[PDB]
This record gives C-alpha cells, sequence and structure tokens, in this order.
C-alpha cells in the first residue's frame, strides 16, 4: 500500500435559511428497482455512496433510464431541488480561450481524468443532503437509502469543485514545468509543449507520476482523436485554426426561427470569415416572439445573404499567435452602421476577424461609430492577447485631429495610422465659431398648436427676405427644425442662422451625419452643401429683434 | 491587535459579485508579483470555490512612481458594508482644513496591514488576478488584514491612528490633520518652508509607531465659487449682445433681479449679426446693475451633509476644463477651472481622469466626501481607458452626459 494524499475537501453550505430537499420518491417498476439495486450495489463497493439509516429526513428522487442500443439501465438522481437550495459557487469555467490567442505547440497529449473525478470527496457535513431512496419490491420492506460520498453528477457544485481540486493538484507541476501547458475541459486534460516527442512523452509520464500522489490513474482518451480537435465549435489544427463547417441552407420559405439560426452561424463565422454582415437579416427580427412565423426576405436581406454565401463559399483559417511580432488591427466601414475588422501580425495572415454594428440611436456619425469599434476591438484584444493592437483606420490624421479638438466630449483612440481604403471616414460639415461677415442673417422660428397639430415655420433676414410655411400634423420641435431647413434652402453658400430652439441646437451641436428623422437628414444634406454656416442661439420671448418678429409670424 | 472587530454587511444584502475586467499582460504580471509577496506576508490567502464573491482589481503607478501598485475597486463592497460609528457618533469634518495655506497628503495605507480582519468578513474581500485569454483560471485571494480602499479600514483603525498622532498633535495644536480612507491630510498656515519641515517631522513620528515617503501639496486658499463675469467692450455687435442676453438670462436663474429688457431693446429690428450696435444709457445702466448683482454671492447656498455632492465638468478646449460642484441645480457650492493638464496635451481622457482626481481631492478637503461626477464622455470610451491614468487610492462614482449642455458657453 503506497500512501496517497487526500484531496482537500471544499466546505459546502446550503443557502441561508433553507433546509435540505424532501422530495417524494416515485413508484418504480420491478425491473427498474432490480436495475437500481444492481447499479447502486456497485457504486457502494467503489465508495461513491453509502447506506444510511432512517433518521436522515432528506430525500431526492431517483429514476431508471436506458439507451436504445445500450442494453442496460441508467441510474438518475434528479438533484434539481437540492440545486435550488445549494449555495452559489465560484464557477471558474465560464470562458474558454480563443484560438487566435494560443501559441502553437509542437506536441499535444490528451489524458482522461474521468476516474480522478470520483476521488474528489464531498464535504461530509453536506452528504446528508444528497440522500435518495430505492423503493423496495412490492413496497413490503423499507426502501434502501443511500447518500453520496463523492461529487454527484448533476449537483450544482460538482463542476466547480472538481475543476478547482484538479487545478490545485496540478499547480506545483505546472509551476515547476514552465515548458509545458496544461488545460482541462470536462473529463479531458490537454498537455502541449514544444519539446521533442521524447522529452514530451517524459513530461507526460512525470505528470502521471505526480497525479499518483493523490491516487489518480489517468490513461489516454479512448479512440485518440486525430487533428483537428473538435472543441467548442472550432477546428484546432497543428499550424492553423478555423471554425467548424459553416453551411448556409437553401430555402424559399424563411421563418422567424430560420433567421435566428442563420445569424448565429454568420456571427460564429465572422470571427474568421472577413466581411460578414447581419443587419438586413437581423432587421427581419426587430420585434417578434413566434419562431414559426414566416417573414419574407427583403431584396436587401437577399443581397446580404448572397453576399455572405460568396464569403462562405471557400474555407478560411487564422494563424496562431507569435508574441515576437506586432499586433495590428484594421477596420473598414461597410455601410448602414456596419463595421468589419481584421487582426493580424503579417499581411494576409489574419489571427482573427470580427464585425461591429452601430448602436441604436436617433442620430449618430461615422467618427463616433469608428471610435466605438476601436474601443470594442481594444477590449477584445486585451482579453485575447493581453495587449492593445496598433490600429489601421480609414480616417485621415487631420480629420481625426479636427474632430477631437472641436468635439464637446472627451475622446481618445490609441496608437493608429491612416490606411487609404475607401470609403474613408470624414467630417461632412463644420459650423463656424464666429458670425460670418457679409453673409445674410436668417432669424428662424416655428410653432405648432398642441391640440390641432397645426404649425408654422419660417424666417426673416436682414435683407428683408421672409418666408412662412403652414404645416399640418406637426409639433413645436418639428417646426423648429423645419425653420432651420428653410433657411438653409433659401440662403447662399454662406449663412448666419439665429434660432431660439435649444432642442434644435442640441441636435446639430451633436454633429450627426445621419438620422432616423428624415427632416434632420435633409438638414444634414443642406449643411453639406454650404461653404460656411454659423448657428447662434437666443432665448425665446425676450424681445430679441428678428427673433421677436419671426416668433409672431409663426405663432398664429 | 489580536482581537478583530465584528464587521457585518447591511441587512438583506449579500457580498459583492463584481466582474473582473480584462487586464494587460504587464499589469497581470505586476499583480502576480505583488500578491505573491502579500501572500508570503500573510496579508492575503488563496480561497476555494465555496467563495462566490468578487471585487475587481487592477494595477497603477502612484504619482511619479515607477513601481507598480495594486488597487482594489471596493466601491461595491463599501456600499454593502454596514454604516460605521466605530468609536463615536461621527467624525466632525474639520472646517479649518480648507482654510489652511498649505495642505499635504500622506499615504498611510500601509498601516492597515498591521490589523487583522474579522475572520467571518474576510470572504467578502475576494478578488481575482485574471489570466490572459482564459488560458488558466484566475488566481483567487481574500484579505486577512484591513484592506486599502475599504470603508471599514479607517473606521476600525481610527482608535489606533488617533493614539499614534496624539503626541504630534499635542506639540502642534495649530496643525490640522484629517484622514480620508488611506490618506492623511496635513495642513498649516505656515510659510511654505516651515510647513514642509513638520511633514517630515510627522512621518518619522509615524515610522517609529510601526511611511511611504510620498506627498502631495495643496493650497485650498484659492477655492471658492468663481464669479460670473460679463464682457467689457467699447463696441458691441448684434452677435455680442445676443450672447450677452443669453448669458444674463441663464444667470437670472441663479441671481434675482437680473434684467435684459434694455439690452434686448438695442436689438430692435432684423439686423446682420456683425453689425455694431451702440449701447444706450439705459442699457449701460442695466448692464452695470447686472454687473453689480453678479459681484455678490448666490443667495441661500448651504451644504447639506445628507445629500450627495454632484460635480459637472466641461471640456473647453486647449487643455482647459471647467467644473461645478453642487447639490441642487443653480446652487453651486464651488466652481473651478483647469488648464494645461500635466503630461496629456494630446489625450482628452487622461486630462479628464486627472481633472476627476483633482476635483475629488478638493471635495474631500472641503466636505470629507466624494462627489458623483457627470462626465462629458461616452461610457465605452471612459470605461476602456480611465484605469490607465488613475493614481488615487479611492474611486468616486460617475455618470455619462450624452447631450451637449448649452451652458458650456456660459462657463467659458
Ligand atoms: C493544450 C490545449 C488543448 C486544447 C484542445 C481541446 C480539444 N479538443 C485546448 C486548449 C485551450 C489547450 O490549451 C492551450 N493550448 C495552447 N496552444 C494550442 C495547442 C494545440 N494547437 C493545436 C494542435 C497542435 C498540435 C497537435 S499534434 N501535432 O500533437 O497532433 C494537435 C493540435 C494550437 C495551439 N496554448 C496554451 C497555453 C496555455 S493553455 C494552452
Ligand atoms: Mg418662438
Amino acid at each position: 500500500m503506497v500512501p496517497i494524499s487526500p484531496i482537500e475537501t471544499v466546505p459546502v453550505k446550503l443557502k441561508p435559511g433553507m433546509d435540505g430537499p424532501k422530495v417524494k420518491q416515485w413508484p418504480l417498476t420491478e425491473e427498474k428497482i432490480k436495475a437500481l439495486v444492481e447499479i447502486c450495489t456497485e457504486m457502494e463497493k467503489e465508495g461513491k455512496i453509502s447506506k444510511i439509516g432512517p433518521e436522515n429526513p432528506y430525500n431526492t428522487p431517483v429514476f431508471a433510464i436506458k439507451k436504445k442500443d445500450s442494453t442496460k439501465w441508467r441510474k438518475l438522481v434528479d438533484f434539481r431541488e437540492l440545486n435550488k437550495r445549494t449555495q452559489d459557487f465560484w464557477e471558474v469555467q465560464l470562458g474558454i480561450p480563443h484560438p487566435a490567442g494560443l501559441k502553437k505547440k509542437k506536441s499535444v497529449t490528451v489524458l482522461d481524468v474521468g476516474d480522478a473525478y470520483f476521488s474528489v470527496p464531498l464535504d461530509e457535513d453536506f452528504r446528508k443532503y444528497t440522500a435518495f431512496t430505492i423503493p423496495s419490491i412490492n413496497n413490503e420492506t423499507p426502501g434502501i437509502r443511500y447518500q453520496y460520498n463523492v461529487l454527484p453528477q448533476g449537483w450544482k457544485g460538482s463542476p466547480a469543485i472538481f475543476q478547482s481540486s484538479m487545478t490545485k493538484i496540478l499547480e506545483p507541476f505546472a509551476a515547476q514545468n514552465p515548458d509545458i501547458v496544461i488545460y482541462q475541459y470536462m473529463d479531458d486534460l490537454y498537455v502541449g509543449s514544444d519539446l521533442e516527442i521524447g522529452q514530451h512523452r517524459t513530461k507526460i509520464e512525470e505528470l502521471r507520476q505526480h497525479l499518483l500522489r493523490w491516487g489518480l490513474t489517468t490513461p489516454d482518451k479512448k479512440h485518440q482523436k486525430e487533428p483537428p480537435f473538435l472543441w467548442m465549435g472550432y477546428e484546432l489544427h497543428p499550424d492553423k485554426w478555423t471554425v467548424q463547417p459553416i453551411v448556409l441552407p437553401e430555402k424559399d420559405s424563411w421563418t422567424v426561427n430560420d433567421i435566428q439560426k442563420l445569424v448565429g452561424k454568420l456571427n460564429w463565422a465572422s470571427q474568421i470569415y472577413p466581411g460578414i454582415k447581419v443587419r438586413q437579416l437581423s432587421k427581419l427580427l426587430r420585434g417578434t416572439k413566434a419562431l414559426t412565423e414566416v417573414i419574407p426576405l427583403t431584396e436587401e436581406a437577399e443581397l446580404e445573404l448572397a453576399e455572405n454565401r460568396e464569403i462562405l463559399k471557400e474555407p478560411v483559417h487564422g494563424v496562431y499567435y507569435d508574441p515576437s511580432k506586432d499586433l495590428i488591427a484594421e477596420i473598414q466601414k461597410q455601410g448602414q452602421g456596419q463595421w468589419t475588422y481584421q487582426i493580424y501580425q503579417e499581411p494576409f495572415k489574419n489571427l482573427k476577424t470580427g464585425k461591429y454594428a452601430r448602436m441604436r440611436g436617433a442620430h449618430t456619425n461615422d467618427v463616433k461609430q469608428l471610435t466605438e469599434a476601436v474601443q470594442k476591438i481594444t477590449t477584445e484584444s486585451i482579453v485575447i492577447w493581453g495587449k492593445t493592437p496598433k490600429f489601421k483606420l480609414p480616417i485621415q490624421k487631420e480629420t481625426w485631429e479636427t474632430w477631437w479638438t472641436e468635439y464637446w466630449q472627451a475622446t481618445w483612440i490609441p496608437e493608429w495610422e491612416f490606411v487609404n481604403t475607401p470609403p474613408l471616414v470624414k467630417l461632412w460639415y463644420q459650423l463656424e465659431k464666429e458670425p460670418i461677415v457679409g453673409a445674410e442673417t436668417f432669424y428662424v422660428d416655428g410653432a405648432a398648436n398642441r391640440e390641432t397639430k397645426l404649425g408654422k415655420a419660417g424666417y426673416v433676414t436682414n435683407k428683408g427676405r421672409q418666408k412662412v410655411v403652414p404645416l399640418t400634423n406637426t409639433t413645436n420641435q418639428k417646426t423648429e427644425l423645419q425653420a432651420i431647413y428653410l433657411a438653409l434652402q433659401d440662403s447662399g453658400l454662406e449663412v448666419n442662422i439665429v434660432t431660439d430652439s435649444q432642442y434644435a441646437l442640441g441636435i446639430i451641436q451633436a454633429q450627426p451625419d445621419k438620422s432616423e428623422s428624415e427632416l434632420v437628414n435633409q438638414i444634414i444634406e443642406q449643411l453639406i452643401k454650404k461653404e460656411k454656416v454659423y448657428l447662434a442661439w437666443v432665448p425665446a420671448h425676450k424681445g430679441i429683434g428678428g427673433n421677436e418678429q419671426v416668433d409672431k409670424l409663426v405663432s398664429a | 491587535p489580536i482581537e478583530t472587530v465584528p464587521v457585518k454587511l447591511k441587512p438583506g444584502m449579500d457580498g459583492p459579485k463584481v466582474k473582473q475586467w480584462p487586464l494587460t499582460e504587464e499589469k497581470i504580471k505586476a499583480l502576480v508579483e505583488i500578491c505573491t509577496e502579500m501572500e508570503k506576508e500573510g496579508k492575503i490567502s488563496k480561497i476555494g470555490p465555496e467563495n462566490p464573491y468578487n471585487t475587481p482589481v487592477f494595477a497603477i503607478k502612484k504619482k511619479d512612481s515607477t513601481k507598480w501598485r495594486k488597487l482594489v475597486d471596493f466601491r461595491e463592497l463599501n456600499k454593502r458594508t454596514q454604516d460605521f460609528w466605530e468609536v463615536q457618533l461621527g467624525i466632525p469634518h474639520p472646517a479649518g482644513l480648507k482654510k489652511k495655506k498649505s495642505v499635504t497628503v500622506l499615504d498611510v495605507g500601509d498601516a492597515y496591514f498591521s490589523v487583522p480582519l474579522d475572520e467571518d468578513f474576510r470572504k467578502y474581500t475576494a478578488f481575482t488576478i485574471p489570466s490572459i485569454n482564459n488560458k488558466t483560471p484566475g488566481i483567487r485571494y481574500q484579505y486577512n488584514v484591513l484592506p486599502q480602499g475599504w470603508k471599514g479600514s479607517p473606521a476600525i483603525f481610527q482608535s489606533s491612528m488617533t493614539k499614534i498622532l496624539e503626541p504630534f498633535k499635542k506639540q502642534n495644536p495649530d496643525i490640522v490633520i484629517y484622514q480620508y480612507m488611506d490618506d492623511l491630510y496635513v495642513g498649516s498656515d505656515l510659510e511654505i518652508g516651515q510647513h514642509r519641515t513638520k511633514i517630515e517631522e510627522l512621518r518619522q513620528h509615524l515610522l517609529r509607531w510601526g511611511f511611504l515617503w510620498m506627498g502631495y501639496e495643496l493650497h485650498p486658499d484659492k477655492w471658492t465659487v468663481q464669479p460670473i463675469v460679463l464682457p467689457e467692450k467699447d463696441s458691441w455687435t448684434v452677435n455680442d449682445i445676443q450672447k450677452l442676453v443669453g448669458k444674463l438670462n441663464w444667470a437670472s436663474q441663479i441671481y434675482p433681479g437680473i434684467k435684459v429688457r434694455q439690452l434686448s431693446k438695442l436689438l430692435r429690428g432684423t439686423k446682420a449679426l456683425t453689425e455694431v450696435i451702440p449701447l444706450t444709457e439705459e442699457a449701460e445702466l442695466e448692464l452695470a446693475e447686472n454687473r453689480e448683482i453678479l459681484k455678490e454671492p448666490v443667495h441661500g447656498v448651504y451644504y447639506d451633509p445628507s445629500k450627495d455632492l454632484i460635480a459637472e465638468i466641461q471640456k473647453q478646449g486647449q487643455g482647459q476644463w471647467t467644473y461645478q460642484i453642487y447639490q441642487e441645480p443653480f446652487k453651486n457650492l464651488k466652481t473651478g477651472k483647469y488648464a494645461r493638464m500635466r503630461g496629456a496635451h494630446t489625450n482628452d481622457v487622461k486630462q479628464l481622469t486627472e481633472a476627476v482626481q483633482k476635483i475629488t481631492t478638493e471635495s474631500i478637503v472641503i466636505w470629507g466626501k466624494t462627489p458623483k461626477f457627470k462626465l462629458p464622455i461616452q461610457k465605452e470610451t471612459w470605461e476602456t481607458w480611465w484605469t490607465e491614468y488613475w493614481q488615487a487610492t479611492w474611486i468616486p462614482e460617475w455618470e455619462f452626459v450624452n447631450t451637449p449642455p448649452l451652458v458650456k458657453l456660459w462657463y467659458q
């Protein structure tokens, strides 16, 4: 007998105030009982469970299931009730590495640690909560009652406690073997290195020698999977990675459920297939909850899908990470608020790709969206590689300088260079800081009757030019924008405009280049056509000349 | 200090469960070395999966220091930790601190590591050194001693600190010492040379009671509410008068008796913006009367310790930032301006982060608490970058302004 170290137990508690489960066991057929006695008798001989007396007041229902070809019954303890009452744990397995962040390894071995799992003891003070009952034949004897001594499969804490217990056992081995990498996934332990196959096979045996200190046997994974590893939806090849096959189905009838499955595939593929777009296919889902509802594809959604079929026609792959090379991120504008990007170290050899979609908003402009995309890529790159990439952006250095020196918010984008890849991001208009000498001055105003929705918009100028237009089904804010629109339409290439609308000022001072409001868009089109525009604000109803004159014009 | 002080959370509240944000490789490496040494010294310990709580951590560099420092973002734990009246019913904030010619800030946070933390509360201080790309599980720790930045730390240590300082305070009854979180604020009305003498005369006293050697020099002499000023011109265009009427109309929300009628009269008609308008005597008098009004202080302004302080900030361009601190709109308790932020002539976000720290320092000196910031920046830009320029051991609260305030003009 070689002494083995005990795996340190994790203390477990129930949620405050809650007691253990007390769920009634279901009646079972004679055949299922016979199976469960047979199964539990074996688990008992292996130490997994133990018989208990009738003083324990807790119980969890047990079942007997089977497979079609598998000529055996399967035991099943339904721990749903106990899980509701068990404390929360640190779930230390939610996120998985991204392949583009891995460095290639010459050799990789897989170990099966399925049997190691059962060597993890369950906190003894908690075992009582796991009691279950095998009903007896004909209910003529007391049922056989057991409790677990090991982490039950299906119990809330088994995944976190198991992985934590392995990590702590492996830590000294990883720290003292920095030339290997160890990664655990389910019952699988993945060991890679750049050692010659000889030294690598030795580290593996040393790892086995180490695990034996806790009595943990670990053979190889049954039917050793050849490359690529089918893992978390990827194909991990020795020198390259890609996503698993992306196959878009052919259909003449697309439902609300079909479109959800297509965006999911497209989204998954966008991490390596560059230029994927999902707006027009997403728009067909704006607001609905019946998945079988059929939604016709717009000629814009068909185009988007066909553009994606073109991208998906041939497989692509990313390279693994080389810490000695620079990390570079390039962004392109696609239109309709959509952005794509590539991250790479050598030209034409992408580590990964991605996309970014504009946020929902009544107004916006391309520079703000580009800035947001940069922040998203920055954060992703820190996650994957632990560093910010150098950016190549389709915006002139002088355009960016003008933007951030004049924009009313603080803004920042990290080290970057211009890449002359149309369409380029640009500023479409810039308002003057001072009034323009010799330019006509338009005093604008608008007003609308709340009840009738009738309104007026117009202007008066220092040259005696004047206009008032009657409007139907409008609002104060709408007439205020319409008045600015009329002044732009009726003025020369240089114009001073005086408004009292804080709402209109707030919109234009945000420097949008597109809007959900068709009226704002028309104003933007006019601004783009001007040489100089000065926009001034005055308080309403204060007797300011020009403003007082036009106010009475549009107020009935 | 064998005996720990019983610490609890507020009723019906669980511990914090705040996500750790991603860190660059060099910051993770710094944290690993720092926490390894802290673990060797018993200040923290590894925790197991039965602890589900978490508080974010990151790494910084104190003002002009090349050594990495750990900073824990305890904002969530602090608001979940019980309100404290550890020794007395409260610490009357020293109104004289803000009056001292000079005020020096000493980092005494290292003293906390000498007091053990209540064993039952330790689990709530859990934090994670993250891995890169999820390649390994984060390193999970919890505190064994009073942690820096936690609300309970100054409260629990206060009995010790007050005894450490008594001999020094005994000799210097005119030196005002105030503590906020990890920092001591030491102010005096002395000539700058004489003031500095005692600061070193204060840390050596501290070093013999069990340090850092870092300082910070303030001058609250010049902190107030900046007056609203109006232009003094010999010729006014239509545009100038429109801007003046707009500013005065804004000011009328703050000051009673502001009038613009005589000034608006000058704008009778529909004139070109660049046309020069001569002021009448009636408008000159009105402007003079407005100017007189603006010299006096705002009526009915008072600090209410039960309400939050609010700080607004405007980007004025060319490295200049204006700010106002208030509790109720138009009742500014203090206003100010910043120029040429140090080492950030081309980075808005660094400049804004430095402004936030300066405003917070002023708020601590004047009221003993931090304000809630209204930041002229999009959330995603601020949240990506602010930790890169943070150098303080506290962190305030903030919200984001997405619509340009018209009043940026009026504070220009
Ligand atoms: C070691 C490991 C394996 C997997 C696979 C799961 C499945 N299913 C997943 C992760 C996250 C792993 O974890 C780490 N993986 C790496 N790198 C990899 C190593 C593997 N190759 C692919 C490959 C190479 C050689 C052969 S081969 N010639 O042996 O047949 C087959 C496949 C890409 C890079 N680096 C680290 C660092 C810390 S953890 C960790
Ligand atoms: Mg009007």
